């Protein structure tokens, strides 16, 4: 899925 | 970084790590005062860590510093990540040196097939989680508006570019956000997202600097 490259992950909308 | 070798101590000196208590994203700094990284590794507390290979292991030539100042980019929008860029402002200057220099700001785009520089102390691994001690580093070439778009339809704006490999196996990951993407020289991309890690079809999207260069030096210039 949709995920942000940071610790931790925040998603986006995909 | 998944499917990279280890850069070699300060080969990428304008490479920072973010610590909040634990690193949790990577930035570049672009002169003395100022780093560029990625607006949704935003949050308050930042310690700017400069001079880094071993982020696990204190030598004595690191520099930590202090964020006085994290300003997201005015149209950053956490669900999209459209205009994913942040600057961070050292409460102190840093000390230039071998160790710890600026990167240079793009002044024209960078195209496909233009091999760039990933850096980070991100996850080393596409299923489950390996975190290196030291800085790791990636060759990956722009990939075209047509492939990017074909992996991500309904999200790639004119802010974004993906890079990386279709084939899977080699690509940034959670920890390198907001760390340097550097094509000939330049600072081109922001680590930012994708989906999952080193997954065939779907290459890492990053912040599309250019696009950026005069919000940047009229934001250091007001603050
Ligand atoms: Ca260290």
């Amino acid at each position: 899925g949709c995920w942000t490259k940071s610790i931790p992950p925040k998603p986006c909308f995909g | 970084i998944v499917g990279g070798y280890t850069c070699g101590a300060n080969t990428v000196p304008y490479q920072v790590s973010l610590n909040s208590g634990y690193h949790f994203c990577g930035g570049s700094l672009i002169n003395s005062q100022w780093v560029v990284s990625a607006a949704h590794c935003y949050k308050s507390g930042i310690q700017v860590r400069l001079g880094e290979d071993n982020i696990n292991v204190v030598e004595g030539n690191e520099q930590f510093i202090s964020a006085s100042k994290s300003i997201v980019h005015p149209s950053y929008n956490s669900n999209t990540l459209n205009n994913d860029i942040m600057l961070i402002k050292l409460k102190s200057a840093a000390s230039l040196n071998s160790r710890v220099a600026s990167i240079s700001l793009p002044t024209s785009c960078a195209s496909a097939g233009t091999q760039c520089l990933i850096s980070g102390w991100g996850n080393t691994k596409s299923s489950g989680t390996s975190y290196p001690d030291v800085l790791k580093c990636l060759k990956a070439p722009i990939l075209s508006d047509s492939s990017c778009k074909s992996a991500y339809p309904g999200q790639i704006t004119s802010n974004m570019f993906c890079a990386g490999y279709l084939e899977g196996g080699k690509d940034s990951c959670q920890g390198d956000s907001g760390g340097p993407v550097v094509c000939s020289g330049k600072l081109q991309g922001i680590v930012s997202w994708g989906s999952g890690c080193a997954q065939k079809n779907k290459p890492g999207v990053y912040t599309k600097v250019c696009n950026y260069v005069s919000w940047i030096k009229q934001t250091i210039a007001s603050n």
